[PDB]
C-alpha cells in the first residue's frame, strides 16, 4: 500500500505547489499586471511607494495617516504588525496622551475632540486609510500650511476618497498616500 | 450602529446560504462515490497512472491512509524549513530555520492549525511559501473533509465494513474542489489589489524621503487556500490585516464567506446524502443561532471600547486600536467571531487589543471544541460528537434507546465518543497551565493583570483547537513555546481524528432502523435548543474558573 | 519546586489515571 | 409479593444508616469513581484540617473540619441511599425465603396412583422421582403433573388466593413448589434438582450480591467519569492559574469546588434507581431475568400474544353435540368418546364428560378395546383412536378436511355452516371423523379473560401493536380478536410460523414483545427480546421466556413497559439535573474563592451570599442534602406519561433541566440564610 501513498502526495505536491500557483501567477500578471506588482506609484525612474502600503508622514503641509506600531521605524513595510496593547494596560493610556497633545499642538485650529483613529495604532502598521472626517480634522492645518483653501482641500479629499459597495461591508476611506502626492503637484 | 451591524450580519448569512447549497450538491456526489460531470474520464486515467484502484477499505486502513499522508508531509515540510537557504526562489538569503521554529511551522501546518510564531516577510523564502505552506494549506484541508467522508457514509451505509477509498476522496476533494474554487477566488483577489508575483524586494523613496522595502511573492495564490480550507496562514506577519493580503471590503468580504463556504456545505451535503434535508438544516439552525449571538456581543463590546478614550480627549470611545480604518469596528468584530467560531484562524484585526469582553467570545468559541461551523470537516465531527451527547440523553430522558439517523449509538460509541471530546479541553487546561508554572512560559506576556494570563490562554487554546489565531502580543518564538504548542496542535488534531474513524468504523456495521411513532425526531426547535444547551453547558462549566481569572477579571476592574 | 507542588501533581496525574482507567472498563465499573 | 411495604420504615432506615457507615471501606469506593473522588476529597481536607489543628499549616482549621465534616456526609449519604435500596430489595428477597417447605413427600415406588409411599424428606427429591401428594398439602418441589387433577392454592408465591386448575396431559401440567393442593390429589414427577427451583429464580432477582450494569449504566457510567476528568483538569489547574494574579486558592476550597462540580446527585444515586426498578418488577408480580430485558421493554412497538391459555383462560370445555345430517346425537357422542378415552388435554376430558349426562355409555377403557391412540400434537391439529378397522379421528377443520380429502369423500354443506356457525360466536370447531365419513362438530367454549379490553386500549395509546397469534380456526379468531380489542391476529399458525413471524418483524430492527403459555410457544419466546410467561403455564415457557407473569395477565406488558422507562427516565433525569446544578454553583464559590485574589470578582454574588466562607460552605452543604432530598424519586423513579417522544422530551426539560438551573440558586441562599441567622458564618 506505499505506492498509492507515495504516488498521491507526489502529484498533489506538483499539483498545488507547482502548477495552481504558476497558473495563479501566468493569469494574475497578464490580466492585472499592476495590482500583481504592487500597485507601484512611479515618476520617472524611481518608485515613490504603493497605494496599498502607507508612509509615515510627519510635515505640516502633509495629511498624517494613523499611527504604525512596527518593529524599527514607523510604517515598516519589513515587520507588519500591531501595538497588541491590552485596553488595561497602562502603557497604552500614555501612547495616547502623547498623540493627544501631540496632535492638539500641531491643530490648534481644529476641533479639541481628537478623532479616535489617528490616536490608535493599526492592526497592519501599514494603513494607508483614513475616514474622510478624520481627514477634514487636519484641514486648517493643512490649508494654512500649503496655502490652500478649505474649499479645494474639501474637493482634493473626496477625490481620493473610496467607498465600498455598500455600507456594512466596509468603511469609507481616504488614500493617504496618493491624496499626499496630489497636493505637491497641487502646490507646484 | 445596531442597524448596520444587523444589516451585516444577514448580508453575510444570506449570501453563504445561497452559494454553501449548490456546493452541497457536488460534496454530495463525492460522498456517495458519483463522480462530478465531466471527469470521468479524466479520473479514469489518473487513476490508473496513480495506482490507485478505488478499492473500499475499512476504518483502520482509512485512518492509517490520512495519518500516513500527513506524515509524509510533515516530514517534507520539516526538512524544506530546515534546508530553505539550499532552495529557489529565495531573493532574500535567509537561512534555514532553526530546529523549534521549523518543527513548530512544520506541525502547525500539517495540523490544520497554521500557527506562527514568526515574521513571513523576514523569515521564509517564496519555495517555503508556495511548495512548502501552501502544499499542506491544501493537503490538511483536504484531510480533514475526507474524513468527515467517512463519518458521513458510516451513518448512510447498512451492514458494511468499508468507508470508500481514501486516496480517491483525497483527490477528489483537492483536485476538483479545492484547486478550482481556489483559484477563482485568488484572480478576484489579484484584481482589487493583492500580490501574486516572484519579483525581489522593492525598495521605495517615500515622499518624506524615507526608506521602504516592500515584500513581494505569491500571496494571493497562498491567500485563497487559506481562506477556503481554514487555514489562517497569513504571508505576512500582519495576516489578513495586511494591505497586501486582503487590499479592499470586497476581498474582505469574500474572505469571511470563504471561511464558512466548505462547511456550511458539509452540513447542506449531510441531509441530502442522509436523504432528509431537515438533518442538514438542523445542524445549520443550532450553528447559526450560536454564531449569531456571538457576533452581537462582540460588536457591542467593540462598539462602546476603551472607556478611557473619551477622557484621554478622544471623539468617540470605539476600539479602533489594533485595527484597520477600511474595514472598521463592526466588520472587524464579525470577522474575530467568524475566525473564531471557525478553525481559520485569520485576523484582519488584533485580539491582543480587543476589549475584555469583546476578546472572551472569540476565546471561548475556540474552547468549546470548534463546533460553530468549525473548520474544514472537522467541525461537523466535533459537531457530531455533541450530536451524539443530545441523542444519548435525549434518549434516556424519553425512556427509549438512544439513536441517530435510525442507528443505535452503544456502549463503545460512548467510550469513543467521551474520550474524543476530553482530548482537546485537556490540552488547554494542562499545556496552559505548565505555562504559568515555568518563567519561560509567564516571560512570554507583553500586557500584565489578568489580560497576560489571556495571552496564554488564547494561545493554548488556539493552539489545541487547531485554530492558529494568537494574542499576538505573546512572544512563542523560544523552545519551550514551540514545542508545547506542536505538542497541543498535533495531539489536538490526529487525537479526535482517530477516535472519530473507530465512531465510523463501528456505526458502519450496524443497520439503520426505520422510523416508529415513538421514534424523537432530531429536528425542529426543540432539538436544536437541546443541541445548543448541550454544546453550551458543557463548554461553559468546563471554561468558567478559566475565563474568571482572564477576560471576566478584566473586564470587571 | 516547592514540596507541595510536587504531591500535588502526582495526586492529580493518580486520579486522572485512575479515571482514565476506569472509562476504558466501565463494564468492570 | 405486591404487598408493598413502605420508603422510609424505621427498622430498616436504622439498618441502612449501618450500612452506609461499613460502605466508607476504599474497597467498597472503588468501584464507583464519582464517589471515590468525593471519598478523596474527604481524606484529604480532613489531612489538612488536622496539619492546620497542630499548626504544621497555616489557615483556619475550623473551616476546613466544617468541608471536610460535610464531605463525609456526602459520601455517607450516597451510600445511604444505596444501603436502602439493597436494604428493601432484600426484604423481599428474605419474604420468599420464608415459604414453608412441607419436607413431607410421599414419593412413590411407581408412577400410577395407589402406590404405596415412604416418608421421604423433600430436600432428597431429585430429578425424575415421582412424589404424591393430597389435599391439604404442600407441592415439596416443582415438576410436571403425570396423574390426576386437582385444584391448587398459589398463593404463597402469586400472593393471591385464587384457586388454579392442574391436570396431566395438557398446559396445565407444570406446577411449582411451595403451593397448597386444594381438592383432591397430584403425581408429580419433579423435574429440576434443588438449587434451580422457580423460587431459586425469583430469589436470585432481587438478591442483588454481585448486580450486573445494563449497557444503558455502563454507557451513563462513560458520561460520568467524562464529566469527572473535565471538572477534575478545570479545577486542579486552578491552583496555578491563581497563584500568578496573587495568592493561591488553598487546597480546601478547590476541593470543595471540584465536589460540587462532579455530578455526585446522579453518580451517588445512580447505584440505587436499577435496584429500586428491580423491586418495583416484584411489587409487579413479574420475576424478570434480568434488568436488562426490562429496560429493552422500553423500546418494543409490536406485542405478539397467544389466544388459548394467554388472552383467553383455556380449559375449553365442550358445550354442545351438533351432528351431521343423517347422523344422530347419540352416534355423534359414541365416536366423540372413543377419540377421548386417553386424551388428557383439557379439551379432550371435557369431550368424555360431556358425553356421560347426555348418553349414559358404558365406561370403555383402553385396554379393553385392545387398540392404540393418536396423541394430540400441534402440528397435527388432530387427534384420535385407529382402532381395529374402524378408524375415529377429531381435530381442527382444516387438518380433517386434508385428512377426508386424501383418504376419500367430501365435507357436507351442511356440516360447512355448521362450523362457521360455531365459529361465528367463539367457540373452536372440532371435527370428528369416523373412517371417511364425517359425523359431526363439537362447539368447545372458552372465557376471555376480563378487562383486556380497555388494557388493550392502553396498549394501543402506548404506539404498541397488539397481534394475536393462533393455530386456532379463522372463524373463531375474530369473534375472540374483536372480544378482546387487539390490533389484527393470525390464524391457523403453526409454533414453526410464529418463531418466523418474530423473525419476519426482528428483520425490519423493531423489537418484538411475545407472552405465551403452551409449551410450543418456547422456541418463540427465546427469539423475542421481551418475551413474558404466564405462571399457569408449563416451565419450559417460564426458562424459555425473559420475564414471568405471577398474575397470568396477557396485558402485563404495559407494567414493563412503566418501570423499564422509569429507569431509563430517572436516570437521564437526574444526570440533566446534576449537571444544570452546576451554574448556581459557579455563582457562589468562584466569587468567594477569589474574593482577595480578585475582589472585582464580587460583582459576581447575585446571591449575595454572606461571606466567602459561608458562600463555599453553602454550596458543599446544599450538594450533600440535595442527594437525600431525591432519595424517593430515585426509588419510585420519575412518574411515567403516555406522550408522544416530543412531549415526553420536553416536560423532562422543563422540570430537571429548567428546575435544575434554579433550584440550587434558591437552596444555597437559604442555608446561607440559615448559617448567618445561627450565628455559625
Ligand atoms: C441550560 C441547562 C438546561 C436548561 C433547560 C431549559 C428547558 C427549556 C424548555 C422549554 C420548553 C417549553 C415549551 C413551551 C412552549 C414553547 C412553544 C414553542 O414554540 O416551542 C417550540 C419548540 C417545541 O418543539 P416541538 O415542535 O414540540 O418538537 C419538535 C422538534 N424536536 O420548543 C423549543 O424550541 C424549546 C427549546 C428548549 C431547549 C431546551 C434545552 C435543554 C438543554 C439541556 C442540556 C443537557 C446537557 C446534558 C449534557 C450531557
Ligand atoms: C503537559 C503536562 C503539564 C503538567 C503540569 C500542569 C498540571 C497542573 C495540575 C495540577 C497541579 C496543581 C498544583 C498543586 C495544588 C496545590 C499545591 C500546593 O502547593 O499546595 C500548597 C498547600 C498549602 O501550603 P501553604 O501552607 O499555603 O504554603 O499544601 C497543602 O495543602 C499540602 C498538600 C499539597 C497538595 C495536595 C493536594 C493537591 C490538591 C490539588 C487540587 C485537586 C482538587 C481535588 C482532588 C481530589
Ligand atoms: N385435544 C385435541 N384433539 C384434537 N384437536 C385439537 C385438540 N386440541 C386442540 N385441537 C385443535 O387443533 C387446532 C390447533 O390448536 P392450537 O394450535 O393449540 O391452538 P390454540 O393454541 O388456540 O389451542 C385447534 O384449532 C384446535 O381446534
Ligand atoms: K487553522
Ligand atoms: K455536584
Ligand atoms: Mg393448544
Ligand atoms: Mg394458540
Amino acid at each position: 500500500g506505499l505506492r498509492p501513498a507515495l504516488s498521491t502526495f507526489i502529484f498533489l505536491l506538483l499539483i498545488t505547489g507547482g502548477v495552481y500557483p504558476l497558473l495563479t501567477t501566468v493569469l494574475g500578471q497578464w490580466w492585472f499586471p499592476w495590482q500583481a506588482n504592487g500597485s507601484l506609484i512611479r515618476e520617472g525612474d524611481t518608485v515613490r511607494g504603493s497605494a496599498l502600503i502607507g508612509q509615515n508622514f510627519t510635515g505640516n503641509g502633509y495629511f498624517h495617516g494613523r499611527p504604525s506600531a512596527t518593529a524599527e521605524m514607523p510604517y515598516n513595510p519589513q515587520a507588519s504588525g500591531g501595538s497588541n496593547l491590552a485596553v488595561s494596560n497602562p502603557e497604552l493610556d500614555k501612547l495616547i496622551a502623547a498623540r493627544v497633545a501631540a496632535l492638539r499642538a500641531a491643530n490648534p485650529d481644529a476641533s479639541a475632540s481628537v478623532p479616535v483613529e489617528l490616536v490608535t495604532a493599526s492592526a497592519s502598521g501599514l494603513d494607508n486609510n483614513i475616514t474622510p472626517q478624520a481627514a477634514a480634522w487636519q484641514i486648517p492645518r493643512v490649508a494654512k500650511a500649503r496655502n490652500l483653501s478649505v474649499e479645494q482641500l474639501t474637493q482634493l479629499i473626496a477625490k481620493y476618497s473610496q467607498q465600498p459597495l455598500v455600507k456594512y461591508i466596509g468603511q469609507p476611506v481616504v488614500n493617504i498616500v496618493e491624496l499626499n502626492l496630489a497636493l505637491d503637484k497641487l502646490d507646484e | 450602529m445596531a442597524a448596520q451591524g444587523f444589516l451585516l450580519i444577514a448580508t453575510f448569512l444570506l449570501v453563504l446560504m445561497v452559494l454553501a447549497r449548490p456546493l452541497g450538491s457536488g460534496l454530495a456526489r463525492l460522498i456517495n462515490d458519483i463522480p462530478l460531470p465531466g471527469t470521468t474520464g479524466v479520473e479514469r486515467v489518473l487513476f490508473r497512472a496513480l495506482g490507485v484502484s478505488d478499492r473500499e477499505m475499512n476504518w483502520k486502513q482509512y485512518l492509517c491512509a490520512i495519518l500516513g499522508l500527513n506524515m509524509l508531509g510533515l516530514a517534507v515540510l520539516f526538512f524544506m524549513l530546515l534546508g530553505q537557504h539550499y532552495l529557489p526562489l529565495n531573493p532574500q538569503q535567509l537561512p534555514g530555520l532553526s530546529w523549534d521554529l521549523a518543527l513548530n511551522t512544520a506541525v502547525s501546518f500539517v495540523t490544520n492549525t497554521n500557527w506562527q510564531s514568526y515574521s513571513g516577510e523576514t523569515t521564509l523564502s517564496y519555495f517555503s511559501q508556495m511548495a512548502g505552506l501552501t502544499v499542506q494549506n491544501f493537503l490538511s484541508a483536504a484531510s480533514g473533509i475526507a474524513v468527515i467522508f467517512a463519518l458521513i457514509r458510516a451513518f448512510t451505509r447498512q451492514s458494511m465494513s468499508t468507508l470508500g477509498n481514501a486516496w480517491v476522496d483525497l483527490l477528489r476533494i483537492t483536485l476538483w474542489v479545492l484547486v478550482p474554487v481556489a483559484l477563482l477566488i485568488a484572480l478576484f483577489f489579484i484584481q482589487q489589489g493583492a500580490l501574486q508575483n516572484f519579483l525581489p524586494y522593492q525598495a521605495v523613496n517615500t515622499v518624506e524621503g524615507a526608506q521602504q522595502l516592500l515584500p513581494m511573492g505569491p500571496v494571493a495564490s497562498q491567500e485563497a487556500i487559506k481562506m477556503l480550507g481554514t487555514n489562517g496562514g497569513g504571508f505576512f506577519n500582519a495576516n489578513s490585516s495586511h494591505p497586501f493580503e486582503n487590499p479592499t471590503a470586497l476581498t474582505n468580504f469574500v474572505q469571511m464567506l470563504a471561511i464558512f463556504l466548505i462547511p456550511t456545505a458539509l452540513c447542506f451535503a449531510f441531509g441530502e446524502v442522509m436523504g432528509d434535508r431537515r438533518q442538514g438544516r438542523m445542524l445549520l439552525w443550532a450553528m447559526s443561532v450560536i454564531f449569531v449571538i456571538c457576533v452581537g456581543v462582540v460588536m457591542w463590546a467593540e462598539v462602546q471600547g476603551n472607556p478611557h478614550l473619551l477622557a484621554l480627549g478622544t471623539d468617540s470611545s470605539i476600539n479602533m486600536e489594533g485595527k484597520e480604518s477600511r474595514f472598521g469596528v463592526l466588520v472587524s468584530s464579525l470577522f474575530a467571531v467568524v475566525t473564531t467560531a471557525a478553525s481559520c484562524g485569520a485576523v484582519i484585526a488584533m485580539h491582543d487589543s480587543f476589549t475584555a469582553l469583546g476578546g472572551m467570545v472569540p476565546m471561548w468559541l475556540m474552547q468549546i471544541g470548534e463546533v460553530v461551523f468549525g473548520g474544514v470537516g472537522s467541525g461537523l465531527y466535533g459537531m457530531m460528537l455533541f450530536v451524539l451527547l443530545a441523542v444519548f440523553i435525549a434518549g434516556l430522558m424519553i425512556g427509549r434507546t438512544p439513536e441517530y439517523l435510525g442507528k443505535k449509538i452503544d456502549v463503545r460509541e460512548m467510550k469513543l465518543t467521551a474520550l474524543a471530546i476530553l482530548v482537546t479541553p485537556t490540552l488547554v487546561l494542562m499545556g496552559a497551565a505548565l505555562a504559568m508554572m515555568t518563567d519561560a512560559g509567564r516571560s512570554a506576556m507583553l500586557n500584565p493583570g489578568p489580560h497576560g494570563f489571556s495571552e496564554v490562554l488564547y494561545a493554548v487554546s488556539s493552539a489545541a483547537n487547531n485554530n492558529g489565531s494568537a494574542f499576538a502580543g505573546l512572544s512563542a518564538n523560544s523552545p519551550f513555546w514551540n514545542c508545547l504548542l506542536a505538542f497541543c496542535m498535533f495531539v489536538g488534531r490526529f487525537g479526535v481524528i482517530i477516535p472519530v474513524m473507530a465512531i465510523a468504523g463501528s456505526l458502519v456495521s450496524k443497520k439503520s432502523q426505520a422510523a416508529s411513532s415513538g421514534t424523537l425526531p432530531t429536528h425542529g426547535p426543540l432539538f436544536v435548543g437541546l443541541l445548543i444547551g448541550t454544546v453550551l453547558l458543557v463548554g461553559a462549566l468546563t471554561f468558567i474558573p478559566a475565563l474568571a481569572l482572564g477576560p471576566v477579571a478584566e473586564y470587571l476592574s | 519546586m516547592s514540596a507541595g507542588v510536587i504531591t500535588g501533581v502526582l495526586l492529580v496525574f493518580l486520579l486522572l489515571g485512575y479515571l482514565v482507567y476506569a472509562l476504558i472498563n466501565a463494564e468492570a465499573f | 409479593s405486591r404487598k408493598q411495604l413502605a420508603l422510609f420504615e424505621p427498622t430498616l432506615v436504622v439498618q441502612a444508616l449501618k450500612e452506609a457507615v461499613k460502605k466508607l471501606n476504599p474497597q467498597a469506593q472503588w468501584r464507583n469513581p464519582v464517589m471515590f473522588i468525593v471519598w478523596i476529597g474527604s481524606l484529604l481536607t480532613t489531612c489538612i484540617s488536622i496539619a492546620m489543628a497542630s499548626g504544621a499549616m497555616p489557615g483556619n482549621a475550623l473551616f476546613s473540619a466544617a468541608i471536610s465534616g460535610w464531605l463525609w456526609i456526602t459520601v455517607l449519604f450516597a451510600n445511604f441511599a444505596e444501603a436502602l435500596a439493597e436494604g428493601r430489595s432484600k426484604a423481599q428477597a428474605n419474604s420468599l425465603k420464608g415459604v414453608k417447605k412441607t419436607a413431607f413427600a410421599r414419593k412413590l415406588r411407581e408412577p400410577k396412583y395407589g402406590a404405596a409411599a415412604d416418608k421421604v424428606p423433600a430436600d432428597q427429591l431429585r430429578k425424575g422421582d415421582i412424589v404424591l401428594v393430597e389435599a391439604g398439602d404442600i407441592i415439596p418441589c416443582d415438576g410436571e403433573v403425570i396423574e390426576g387433577g386437582a385444584s391448587v392454592d398459589e398463593s404463597a408465591i402469586t400472593g393471591e388466593s385464587a384457586p388454579v386448575i392442574r391436570e396431566s396431559g395438557g398446559d396445565f401440567a407444570s406446577v411449582t413448589g411451595g403451593t397448597r393442593i386444594l381438592s383432591d390429589w397430584l403425581v408429580i414427577e419433579c423435574s429440576v434438582n434443588p438449587g434451580e427451583t422457580f423460587l431459586d429464580r425469583m430469589i436470585a432477582m432481587v438478591e442483588g450480591a454481585q448486580r450486573r450494569k445494563t449497557p444503558n449504566e455502563i454507557a451513563l457510567t462513560i458520561l460520568l467519569i467524562a464529566l469527572t476528568i473535565v471538572f477534575l483538569l478545570a479545577t486542579a489547574t486552578l491552583w496555578p492559574f491563581s497563584a500568578w494574579g496573587g495568592n493561591a486558592v488553598s487546597v480546601t476550597v478547590l476541593v470543595a469546588l471540584l465536589v460540587c462540580l462532579i455530578p455526585t446527585t446522579i453518580g451517588g444515586l445512580l447505584s440505587a434507581i436499577g435496584v429500586a426498578g428491580m423491586s418495583r418488577m416484584l411489587g409487579a408480580n413479574v420475576i424478570a431475568t434480568s434488568g436488562r430485558a426490562v429496560e429493552a421493554a422500553g423500546d418494543v412497538d409490536v406485542l405478539l400474544l397467544d389466544k388459548t391459555g394467554t388472552i383467553t383462560l383455556g380449559n375449553r370445555q365442550a358445550s354442545e353435540f351438533i351432528p351431521a345430517q343423517g347422523v344422530d346425537e347419540k352416534t355423534l357422542a359414541d365416536a366423540a368418546q372413543l377419540a377421548s378415552l386417553a386424551d388428557e388435554t383439557p379439551e379432550g376430558r371435557s369431550i368424555v364428560i360431556l358425553a356421560k349426562q347426555r348418553f349414559n355409555l358404558r365406561e370403555r377403557d383402553v385396554q379393553s378395546l385392545h387398540a392404540t391412540f393418536v396423541p394430540f400434537t400441534a402440528q397435527s391439529r388432530m387427534s384420535g383412536i385407529n382402532i381395529d378397522n374402524r378408524m375415529i379421528r377429531k381435530g381442527s377443520v382444516d387438518a380433517i378436511r386434508r385428512h377426508v380429502e386424501a383418504n376419500g369423500g367430501h365435507f357436507p354443506t351442511d356440516v360447512d355452516q355448521k362450523v362457521d356457525q360455531v365459529a361465528r360466536q367463539g367457540a373452536t370447531p372440532l371435527v370428528v371423523v369416523e373412517g371417511s365419513r364425517v359425523l359431526g362438530v363439537i362447539a368447545l367454549k372458552d372465557i376471555v379473560k376480563g378487562g383486556i379490553k380497555e388494557r388493550f386500549a392502553q396498549l394501543r395509546k402506548m404506539g404498541i401493536k397488539t397481534v394475536m397469534i393462533t393455530g386456532d380456526n379463522r372463524l373463531t379468531a375474530a369473534a375472540i380478536a374483536a372480544e378482546a380489542g387487539v390490533d389484527d391476529f393470525l390464524a391457523e399458525a403453526t409454533p414453526e410460523a410464529k418463531l418466523a413471524l418474530i423473525r419476519q418483524y426482528q428483520a425490519e430492527g423493531r423489537l418484538v414483545a411475545m407472552t405465551g403459555d403452551g409449551t410450543n410457544d418456547a422456541p418463540a419466546l427465546a427469539q423475542a427480546d421481551v418475551a413474558v410467561a404466564m405462571n399457569s403455564g408449563t416451565q419450559a415457557a417460564k426458562e424459555a421466556g425473559n420475564m414471568v407473569d405471577l398474575d397470568s395477565n396477557p396485558t402485563k406488558l404495559i407494567e414493563v413497559v412503566h418501570i423499564g422507562k422509569q429507569m431509563l427516565m430517572t436516570r437521564g433525569s437526574l444526570t440533566t439535573f446534576s449537571i444544570a446544578n452546576d451554574v448556581a454553583k459557579y455563582f457562589a464559590i468562584i466569587p468567594a474563592a477569589f474574593a482577595a485574589t480578585y475582589p472585582q470578582l464580587n460583582a459576581l454574588n447575585i446571591m449575595c451570599l454572606h461571606s466567602p466562607d459561608s458562600a463555599i460552605l453553602s454550596a458543599v452543604i446544599f450538594n450533600a442534602l440535595i442527594i437525600v432530598f431525591l432519595i424517593p424519586l430515585a426509588l419510585k423513579g420519575v412518574s411515567y406519561k403516555p406522550l408522544t417522544a416530543s412531549a415526553m422530551l420536553r416536560r423532562n426539560l422543563w422540570i430537571y433541566g429548567l428546575g435544575g438551573l434554579l433550584v440550587p440558586f434558591i437552596g444555597i441562599k437559604v442555608i446561607d440564610l440559615l448559617l448567618t441567622v445561627c450565628g455559625l458564618v
